[PDB]
RNA sequence: CACCCGGUGGAUGGGCCGGGGGUGUAAGCGCCGCGAGGCGUUGAGCCGACCGGUCCCAAUCGUCCGAGGUCUUGACC
RNA sequence: GGACCCGGUGAAAUUGAACUGGCCGUGAAGAUGCGGCCUACCCGUGGCAGGACGAAAAGACCCCGUGGAGCUUUACUGCAG
RNA sequence: GCGAAUGCCGGCAUGAGUAACGAUAAAGAGGGUGAGAAUCCCUCUCGCCGUAAGCCCAAGGGUUCCUACGCAAUGGUCGUCAGCGUAGGGUUAGGCGGGACCUAAGGUGAAGCCGAAAGGCGUAGCCGAAGGGCAGCCGGUUAAUAUUCCGGCCCUUCCCGC
RNA sequence: ACCGUGAGGGAAAGGUGAAAAGAACCCCGGGAGGGGAGUGAAAUAGAGCCUGAAACCGUGGGCUUACAAGCAGUCACGGCC
RNA sequence: GGUCAAGAUGGUAAGGGCCCACGGUGGAUGCCUCGGCACCCGAGCCGAUGAAGGACGUGGCUACCUGCGAUAAGCCAGGGG
């Protein structure tokens, strides 16, 4: 619910900003095809588009960074503008395989 | 052959005895991966009780490799007596119970 | 929840202590018993 | 409020015939990429970084 | 858990892409009225799993275990 | 949101003991353990309550001890006033 | 001379690696330290208060407060974090509060009054409080104090002299 | 010590050795704790460290275990050791 | 030498039950003592020249135990050494 979205969100956000973290399977799995969604629409690139990339992320800076910044960068492909990659370790008492994922480059 | 242990050792008896029973008799350098990668805790541990074996021996009880684990076990002795909630009014306590790790080092 | 223990410096103390044990007889009483008796301290040493 | 309890010393025997199903399985791990070692089927590592990209350190 | 299909000589996830379905014509500029708003562009916009393309992404590389063919009698080649 | 799978921790009453199946019969008269029989591989985890006369508590309902304790009146006696 | 008293005391297994993490006000990411960090430090998104999950005066508890070292156990997991360990250090007032003033309840209580003894009562006087009364305030200043330490501004009572 | 506001209750816990000669140094390790050397008559006498039994948890070995009932078991006959 | 058809025995144990060896956990135990218990002979008052009993207190460097207490591990005088 809200819980999901605010994810998302800021995953959305600090990977922007890297391009690519360091959260767990899923989390990941997902932060993708969303944040990735995201993109596709840095690459649309126009009022609309922007108003909605940021309309969740929230945020000029960024939001026009990528949009202008990368969105380039990958304006050729076809979706999957992010590479989830797992990891080897574990966070501990947990034990929980995270995993890292970026914008395949 | 040599061997390496440690009592005192606070964790599950129990859990720790999995450890071994994996890692058990088989090759040195070979396990040293199983705990270096396997999971649950008591391996860190486990690992150490390895390292002052494999030395123990090469260093005062002498051919390298060649060795592994002839056999390894675990006791568990004293307790850690633990208090909790009093029955809401009689007390009920566990016990960690404290952690014995021997384990031999002995050359093909 | 109000258990009964909320103490009262001024209270208990007041209530209880050296003195009054004495000014009694009672109080007195026991008292000198506890001391010999037992040892320790008393109350108001409380 | 102990509706059910045990009724009958479980019996070590069995008790730990229980316990007994249980048991442990060393991690499938492989072998290095080019990393040289031992990693976990899959995974760069404090050996690799690489896979077919450096991403990681050391 | 076991059970089913796939493991880049792949269409298995996602991604994208068409397609459908769903919401009722958007963000902007435009033109009418002091304003509120309206009318237009514009059945727009936006689209969660539904039908199907395309190697953008991510199923790399690797291990382990596994047979041999038990004793007697006879029926045929 | 627990419950389930992971990692970390890790109790608790009751319990002689136990590898504890159904039957129809039985015995102190409502039996997994005794007889005859029929089904019957060894272990487990997620469950569902029926039986183990399940747990809780040496029945409060009962009677029995020429037990106890409280109130009652034209019970016995005695004191206070 | 002991199974054996739901016996007493001590240990030790059960159920059981299932039941619980003490409010469904959620988090997640980047860097940093460390032998080792979901659980520490900095930083950036995000959520919950907001009549509180605010600061304040009390009462209660008394070093729990700061600073440098450290994690064996207590922290219902960790833990380099602590309101945990050791060491050092911290809180100053003519004017703030208590007394150096006042009494009601009440308590004491020379005299007085009655008890088998211990005791009972009890005048005046005394004890007795955020009730009465009383002479200040704003800024600065350390790891902690502050109406007390700084300083600027405002006072009171007693004493000696004239 | 500890529960009790109080009057009051009211525990547990002694033992190395001849004496410390109480373990310098080197090793894995963040440490505790474990491997050697040295004291030594012995340290499986080693720091809550004399004797240090049982219950109860382990590590290996012999035998034994998947058409099978009873805590028990004990009598017969058989194979492995 | 191959094929079919039948007929009976065996190995393989996730844990498990018994036997043996080696730990661990736990402290029984014997033996021991700076302590009690018990009975008998000794002895029998302390107090304002503020007692018995505490409070806070000095050791150079500190909680406790102690002995004193401000002239605080002690200051004088005589006997023993």
């Amino acid at each position: 619910s809200s819980h999901r979205l605010a994810l998302y969100r800021n995953q959305a956000k600090s990977l922007l900003t890297h391009g690519r973290i360091t959260t767990t399977v899923p989390k990941a799995k997902e932060l993708r095809g969303f944040v990735d969604h995201l993109i596709h629409l840095a690459k649309r690139g126009d009022l609309h588009a922007r108003r909605l990339v940021l309309r969740d992320l929230q945020d000029v800076k960024l939001v026009r960074k990528l949009f202008d910044e990368i969105a380039p960068r990958y304006r050729d492909r076809q979706g999957g503008y992010t590479r989830v990659l797992k990891l080897a370790e574990r966070r501990r008492g947990d034990g929980a395989p995270l995993a890292l994922v970026e914008l395949v480059e | 052959e040599a061997k390496a242990i440690a009592r005192y050792v606070r964790i599950s008896p129990r859990k720790v005895r999995l450890v071994v029973d994996l890692i058990r008799g088989k090759s040195l350098e070979e396990a040293r991966n199983i705990l270096r990668y396997t999971n649950k805790r008591g391996a860190y541990f486990v690992a150490k009780v390895l390292e002052s074996a494999a030395a123990n021996a090469v260093n005062n009880h002498d051919l390298e490799d060649r060795l592994y684990v002839k056999a390894a076990y675990v006791d568990e002795g004293p307790a850690l007596k633990r208090v909790l909630p009093r029955a809401r009014g009689r007390a009920d306590i566990i016990k960690k119970r404290t952690s014995h790790i021997t384990v031999i080092l002995g050359e093909k | 929840m109000k258990r009964t223990y909320q103490p009262n410096n001024r209270k208990r103390a007041k209530t209880h202590g050296f003195r009054a044990r004495m000014k009694t007889k009672s109080g007195r009483n026991i008292l000198a018993r506890r001391r010999a008796k037992g040892r320790h301290q008393l109350t108001v040493s409380d | 409020a102990k509706h059910p309890v045990p009724k009958k010393k479980t019996s070590k025997s069995k008790r730990d015939m229980r316990r007994s199903h249980h048991a442990l399985t060393a991690p499938n791990l492989t072998e290095c990429p080019q990393c040289h070692g031992k990693k976990l089927s899959h995974h760069i590592c404090p050996n690799c970084g690489y896979y077919d990209g450096r991403q990681v350190l050391a």
